[PDB]
DNA sequence: CGCTCTGCTCCTTCTCCCATCCTCTCGATGGCTATGAG
DNA sequence: CTCATAGAGAAGGAGCAGAGCG
RNA sequence: AUCGAGAGGA
């Protein structure tokens, strides 16, 4: 395994990085602005809970389609188990747990709804991390969001937080 | 570098040796061939056959003064150097 | 010590010679890129040669009877004669050849005609005569353009380098200048017709063989010149016994030589115990 | 929470390789190493992105033997939590010691000292829940855990977090 | 039969590093080592069937490399240890060129 | 002018009564000694006293005397030395080691004809 | 499972006592050795405290591994007192030419463009050489130093505000001579005293990184305090051989012995300082330790102070053990013994080809080659098995795929073997094998050749007579140098490397490496005479004789 | 006008390496001084 | 109280011969 | 095993 790309500057052990705090204190590995192995600036793709499902669903279908080259939450869970039989054999149980998990906590189950969610958050210039926190975080009020996310507390107005939040609430009803 | 490969279009005896040895090794390792084992048991003669025919599963990395490199396939190269 | 001293010397893919620092010691292999294995010492026919002899051997005229060639010797000789623009065609290379002579008297002012060269036409023409079993009583089918324009092309076709830099191309041009001089000299048109009676079939055949060898005479890269050079000098250096005397000489005084001289040279010992000068 | 990145895997060709199923195999091999892998550098390998279109580069010959080198590029998404990060997780298990919580592909420690002090274990309340206050928490219930850190193991990672806060707690 | 420098010089003139090396190590040397890459020194606790070869002072059980080196070369490293002169044998060429 | 003249004498006197042996190569070796715009002395205070790989310099003459400076300045082995790599049991970038044979993915596709067995 | 890699960048420098202790396998504190004095063991804090293994003692940092692929481990003796490393004493001595005490920097500064030009030298190795050249004039640590621009403004920086001391050679250390010697009656002649190591360390303490790096060095990998020895390495028994002469006797690395002596000497010093003693007693014990260590490390100490080991043997210091000439650098590092080789007397033979060597069957009997099993040679290989190690066209070993070099000398498998593809059939040497032959010494490629085998009775190498030309040889008992290739790839390369056609002409002068035999030549001259004619019957036999004859008279 | 600081140039001094590979036997260490039992 | 026993180089160095500010 | 000296070979 690699996951390197960024060339080193000090091979000798120095300080061992900075503390991995949720306050945007992400490491070089989790650098918000970085370049992938295509030579393309791949900014940290801080994937959200519900859109992760969209990615996973697509991936489950992908693997299945690649192989072919060679609704209620419960109904979705039933479908997941079918896809697990189609794509794995008890391997990567991490994924098995994750998709059932994300389904259980889904708030934006459909792509169209998610697209709107993404649009609202990125339009305000939130860090990928901050976007991920809000895209995944269910929330009743800006006071909850600010308390749970201090970087909003010290940067974003409540008017905008509530505006988007209640629009997101509507988008949650629009799963 | 694609058509930017500025080295000659000919393959050297050094490159040849590496190739021959490589294929001979592969023959001794039960590797598939481009030319069938027509009676002859000697890998060097066997390799010589497909070597002469330039039917070799191989590309050579040549290098630039800046440390970069050039892609020269066996078929691409002219076996005469 | 010398082995170690000369250890770090090698040829890159780009045929430059450099050390391990990448420092380009020499931008081109032996100033030619041609393999010594395929180089032989032979005489060039334009180092000496009187003014008249030069003209007589190389000049050809379609209007001046003095250098007019036999009109039957060449199948179309009688047709060509009189046509001034073709006399010019010939003169292009002729004047260049006499210019070449002007250069050569300076290039090798010591009068040495016999030099190590990659190309030996005399051997080639031996091959050609035998290859086609040439009947020297019959008229030749070469045209004046096959000879003149064909050799211009031949000169252009001596592609030893692989690149696109005008400058290195110039270097290439200089490298085979002696050869294009040679082609103009040793193989001047009247030599071709009178001296060789070359047929077109033979001519054409030869041209293909010229390049074949030209290619075959080229140096490989990735070479450790250091050890190769060290052996080429060191092995015979040990065979070169004796130092300052007992191998005849000119000066009555003994002359620092052999390894005494070698050593003071090797170690930059500027202490000339036999500090001579030759003033002309 | 999950992080997508174009990664690479150095797969080495050996003399056992002779037939006609290159990337087909390599895709299998890649997944065998990569899927489910867990190291603090990235957390948990949730999923490899783009099964097809695999950039195996080449079989650079390794002249020391009959081997050759293929550095293989692919995308993949990983799970990684940070200190003080708020997470809507769900309970895996429960004992008098505390709870085991599932988040994505990772297990999280939510002990009795990370939970509210007015909440104690009550074996009489099944599933073996904590039941001495309004925060009754069962194995079958869900839980919002703020991950305070990552107690990385060698083969896996056990994060640690808490729910003792106004906007944290059972779900 | 002792190998001489001139025999080396011949291999050099030949470019026959191949033969040179099979005699150099395949028929007269080589040693399998575990070097702890992170510091470039063989700071490797030998946890063979555990795969837990901790690098003391680094707390590193991962950045360790397997290298087939001349036994004499092994000794060279160890000599440098005895000599108090550092040689951090890293496998990563950070020097772009 | 002196470089050329030196060589002039080298040929005339050092070679002198011997045989022809690539005068240009002889000349090259002279050029080598003076590529820096100076003149290298074949000794510990000349050839050795360079800015090159210490290991190579050690194999020439001195030992720890060199190493002491390498330790002081904290030098680094860039692994590009020809003989140094050999010393390390590695293959040098000369002759057989001067190039890297490979089988590119591209060509492997080329090696997927009816003779699919040429795929690896 | 460590990944297979290749070293690309080796960072050099001096080890950090700090890290040394941190990575130490054992502290090592026992002034004694093996068996703890007759107890059938080793030593608590020496030899076995997680250190390398010995004969039948698996230990190896209690990681066993026997003593095959089993590297050992080093302990590290912390030193009570700091010791100056000799190779760096000289360097420090030179550094002190510009050292300015208490300022963390030097006597010279940026306030003089000429100084700035010295500072502008890219190569620090030359930079400070220039600095030494310049700073030696007026070595005075002025507290305030006049700025280049309007010198009436002085820049504070001379932390010790005084003249700087000079250095004199004095045995293990150097004597500080604090400049002074002023106009008032040679006032305070350079305060003389041997320099304190601690004083020097105080310098190091105040040395700034900025200026340390302006002097090159390396603030990470070469720090000034690492020039002082305050902790020494303790090699495992394999590195510092335990040895055993005659029958199970001792004879171990005398540096273990001398080191123990050094430690014991240190212990007496410990007592002199701990219980108390005259400062001269303390002084001398320490002086002796600097001495013992200096000679321990490198016994090339100023001629006179170079003690001979207890049996009258010039103490073989660390360096002595590690010297060149022969030593290590040439001893093995520039020449190792070859397992597949031979030294066999040559002879001539006019009947053989240039690359066809009459190889003694006695050699063929002693030598083998690792071929491998293929479906198109199995039967022949089983014949080799049937031939066993007895026939000259037989075989001695077969490495079974599992890694088992089967010994056919004892095995009854001469009539029973399941050869699978790839088993390494270590057959006897056969005809045409491209084996290397050479005649040393030589300064050219000609001398090393690869040739085809022709096995012969009687022995000695039967060689084509003309071979003496490229080898500049004769047949005077020359034990030909042989090397037998084990790589098939190499065997192929040899046909592409040392074939006579590929060697016979040397581009050096582009000349052929041999000519006609002098007997033959003169004969040919006779043969080429006008009176030379030949009888049909003579011709007939000649026609047969000549292998190139086309059947036409 | 004389004396300090500086400049280079001379002798004096220390220190260095000295061919390549290969084959044998004769030799291993030596004269001196303090603690405990029957 | 009595024996027993373990030549050639570079490098450095000291002296000898000048310019400039107090 | 191990180094030291000597004799000899080319
Ligand atoms: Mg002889
Ligand atoms: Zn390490
Ligand atoms: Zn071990
Ligand atoms: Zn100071």
């Amino acid at each position: 395994s690699t996951s390197t790309f960024q060339t080193r500057r000090r091979r000798l052990k120095k300080v061992e990085e900075e503390e991995n705090a949720a306050t945007l204190q992400l490491g070089q590995e989790f650098q918000l602005k970085q370049i992938n192995h295509q030579g393309e600036e791949e900014e940290l793709i801080a994937l959200n809970l519900s859109e992760a499902r969209l990615v996973i669903k697509e991936a489950l279908v992908e693997r299945r389609r690649a192989f072919k080259r060679s609704e209620t939450r419960e109904k979705e869970l039933e479908s997941i188990d079918v896809l697990l039989e189609q794509t794995t054999g008890g391997n990567n149980k991490d994924l098995k747990n994750t998709m059932q998990y994300l389904t259980n906590f889904s708030r934006f189950r459909d792509q169209e709804t998610v697209g709107a969610v993404i649009q609202l958050l990125k339009s305000t210039g939130l860090h990928p991390f901050e976007v991920a926190q809000l895209g995944s975080l269910a929330c009743d009020t800006a006071d909850e969001a600010k308390t749970l996310i201090p970087s909003l507390n010290n940067k974003i107005s409540d008017d905008e937080l509530e505006r988007i939040l209640k629009e997101l609430s509507n988008l949650e009803t629009l799963y | 570098p694609k058509d930017q490969r500025a080295t000659t279009p000919y393959m050297t005896k050094y490159e040849r040796a590496r190739i021959l040895g490589t294929r001979a090794l592969q023959i001794s390792m039960n590797a598939p061939v481009f030319v069938d084992l027509e009676g002859e048991t000697d890998p060097l003669r066997i390799a010589m056959k497909e070597l002469a025919e330039k039917k070799i599963p191989l590309v050579i990395r040549r290098y630039l003064p800046d440390g970069s490199f050039e892609d020269w396939s066996v078929e691409e190269l002219i076996v005469d150097l | 010590r010398l082995v170690k001293a000369l250890e770090d010397i090698m040829v890159h893919y780009d045929n430059t010679t450099r050390n391990s620092l990448g420092n380009v010691i020499q931008f081109i292999y032996g100033e030619d890129g041609m393999d010594a294995a395929h180089i032989e010492k032979q005489s060039l026919d334009t180092i000496g040669g009187s003014d008249a002899a030069f003209e007589k051997r190389y000049r050809v005229d379609l209007l001046n009877t003095d250098h007019t060639l036999d009109p039957s010797l060449l199948e179309s000789g009688s047709e060509i004669l009189g046509d001034l623009k073709l006399q010019v065609l010939l003169d292009e290379e002729y004047k260049q050849l006499v210019k070449d002579r002007k250069f050569l008297r300076e290039v090798f002012v010591d009068g040495e005609a016999n030099w190590p060269l990659p190309v030996n036409i005399r051997r080639i023409i031996q091959n050609a005569q035998q290859t086609f079993h040439i009947d020297h009583t019959k008229p030749s089918d070469l045209t004046i353009k096959d000879i003149v324009l064909g050799v211009k092309d031949l000169q252009e076709n001596l592609l030893v380098l692989r690149g696109k830099n005008e400058i290195i191309q110039n270097a290439q041009r200089d490298a085979v200048t002696l050869f294009c001089c040679l082609l103009r000299s040793r193989l001047a048109t009247r030599r071709v017709l009178q001296e060789y009676r070359l047929t077109k079939q033979a001519f054409d055949w030869v041209l293909s063989n010229i390049e074949a060898q030209f290619l075959r005479s080229v140096v490989h890269p990735g070479e450790m010149v250091g050890v190769l050079a060290a052996q080429s000098i060191g092995e015979p250096a040990t065979q070169m016994t004796l130092n300052t005397f007992h191998f005849a000489g000119v000066a009555s005084k003994k002359v620092t030589s052999g390894v005494p001289r070698l050593k003071e040279i090797l170690n930059v010992a500027k202490n000339m115990k036999t500090p001579s000068l030759t003033v002309y | 929470m999950f992080f997508i990145k174009d990664l690479s895997l150095n797969i080495t060709l050996h003399p056992s390789f002779f037939g006609p199923r290159m990337k087909q195999y390599l895709k299998t091999k890649l997944l065998e190493e990569v899927e489910g892998s867990c190291t603090g550098k990235f957390g948990y390998i949730l999923c490899v992105l783009d099964y097809d279109n695999i950039d195996i580069q080449r079989g650079r010959i390794l002249p020391t033997d009959g081997s050759a080198e293929f550095n293989v590029k692919y995308r993949a998404v990983v799970f990684k939590p940070f200190k003080g990060e708020v997470v809507d997780g769900t309970v895996v298990s429960c004992s008098q010691h505390g709870f085991e919580v599932q988040v994505g592909p990772m297990k999280v420690f939510v002990t009795k000292h990370l939970m509210p002090q007015d909440l104690t274990f009550n074996a009489g309340s099944n599933p073996p829940s904590y039941q001495s206050s309004e925060d009754v928490i069962t194995i079958k219930s869900r839980i919002r855990v703020k991950i305070e850190g990552c107690i990385s193991q060698v083969s896996s990672i056990h994060a640690i977090g808490s729910i003792k806060e106004d906007y944290l707690g059972a779900i | 039969l002792r190998f001489g420098e001139m025999e080396r010089d011949c291999m050099i003139a030949h470019g026959a590093a191949s033969f040179l090396k099979e005699r150099l190590m395949e028929a007269s040397d080589a040693f399998r080592v575990h070097i702890c890459g992170i510091c470039g020194l063989m700071t490797v606790i030998a946890k063979l069937n555990h795969n837990q070869f901790e690098c003391k002072g680094c707390d590193n059980k991962i950045d360790i490399y397997q290298i087939h080196i001349p036994y004499a070369a092994k000794l060279l490293f160890q000599e440098l240890m005895a000599m108090n002169i550092t040689p951090r044998l890293y496998t990563d060429r950070s020097r772009d060129f | 002018a002196g470089r050329a003249a030196l060589y002039k004498e080298v040929y005339n006197v050092i070679a002198s009564d011997g045989s022809y042996v690539n005068y240009r190569h002889m000349a090259l070796l002279v050029d080598v000694m003076t590529t820096q715009g100076g003149l290298t002395s074949v000794t510990r205070h000349g050839f050795n006293r360079s800015n090159t790989g210490a290991l190579m310099r050690c194999s020439f003459e001195e030992t720890v005397e060199i190493l002491f400076e390498a330790g002081a300045s904290a030098e680094l082995d860039d692994c590009r030395g020809v003989s140094e790599n050999v010393i390390l049991g590695q293959m040098a970038p000369i002759g057989t080691g001067a190039f890297d044979v490979m089988i590119d993915e591209e060509s492997l596709v080329k090696y997927m004809p009816e003779q699919k067995i040429t795929e690896i | 499972s460590a990944p297979l890699r290749t070293v690309k960048e080796v960072q050099f420098g001096l080890f950090s006592p700090e890290e040394v202790r941190a990575i130490s396998v054992a502290k090592i504190r026992f002034p004694e050795t093996m068996d703890e004095t007759q107890t059938r063991a080793k030593i608590g804090g020496l030899n076995d405290p997680r250190l390398g293994s010995i004969d039948r003692n698996l230990k190896c940092q209690t990681c066993q591994e026997g003593m095959n692929e089993c590297p050992g481990h080093f302990g590290h003796i912390d030193l009570a007192k700091p010791v100056f490393h000799v190779g760096f004493i000289a360097k420090i001595k030179k550094v002190c030419e510009c050292v300015c005490m208490h300022c963390g920097k030097l006597l010279l500064d940026e306030h003089n463009e000429l100084m700035r030009q010295a500072l502008a030298i890219k190569d620090s190795k030359k930079r400070f050489a220039a600095i030494w050249t310049l700073c030696k004039t007026k070595m005075v640590c002025e507290t305030d130093v006049p700025s280049e621009d309007d010198p009436t403004q002085l820049v504070s920086r001379g932390g010790c505000g005084n003249t700087q001391p000079t250095i004199r050679k004095d045995g293990l250390k150097l004597v500080g001579s604090w400049k002074k010697d002023r106009a008032t009656g040679d006032a305070d002649e350079p305060e003389l005293r041997v320099l304190s190591t601690e004083e020097i360390l105080n310098i190091f303490k105040h040395i700034s990184v900025k200026d340390f790096t302006s002097l090159g060095f390396n603030e990470v990998f070469s720090r000034p305090e690492w020039m002082i020895l305050t902790c020494l390495p303790v090699p495992p028994p394999p590195v510092r051989p335990s040895i055993s002469f005659n029958e199970s006797q001792r004879g171990e690395d005398d540096l273990t012995f001398k080191l123990a002596d050094i430690l014991k000497a240190n212990i007496s010093l410990e007592t002199l300082e701990h219980n108390g003693a005259p400062h001269h007693a303390i002084e001398e014990a320490e002086s002796l330790l600097q001495f013992h260590v200096a000679t321990y490390m490198d016994n090339d100490i100023a001629g006179q102070p170079q003690a001979l080991q207890k049996s009258g043997r010039p103490v073989k210091s660390i360096r002595a053990r590690l010297k060149g000439k022969e030593g290590r650098i040439r001893g093995n590092l520039m020449g190792k013994r070859v397992d597949f080789s031979a030294r066999t007397v040559i002879s001539g033979d006019p009947n053989l080809e240039l690359d066809q060597v009459g190889v003694p069957k006695s050699i063929a009997k002693t030598l083998t080659y690792p071929e491998v099993v293929t479906p198109y040679n199995i039967d022949r290989l089983t014949q080799l098995v049937r031939n066993g190690p007895n026939e000259h066209p037989g075989a001695k070993y077969v490495i079974r795929d599992s890694g088992d070099r089967i010994d056919l000398r004892y095995s009854k498998r001469a009539g029973d073997i399941q050869l699978q593809y790839g088993w390494k059939v270590e057959r006897h040497i056969m005809d045409n094998d491209p084996v290397l032959f050479n005649r040393q010494p030589s300064l050219h490629k000609m001398s090393m050749m690869a040739h085809r085998v022709k096995v012969i009775p009687y022995s000695t190498f039967r060689l084509n007579l003309s071979v003496t030309s490229p080898y500049n040889a004769d047949f005077d008992g020359d034990e030909m140098n042989l090397h037998v290739p084990q790589s098939e790839e190499t065997r192929a390369e040899l046909s592409q490397l040392c074939a006579v056609p590929l060697q016979i002409v040397s581009p050096q002068s582009n000349k052929p490496c041999m000519g006609i035999v002098q007997d033959t030549l003169c004969g040919i001259r006779k043969l080429t005479l006008r009176d030379t004619f030949i009888e049909l019957d003579q011709v007939l036999n000649m026609l047969y004789w000549v292998p190139d004859w086309d059947g036409v008279i």
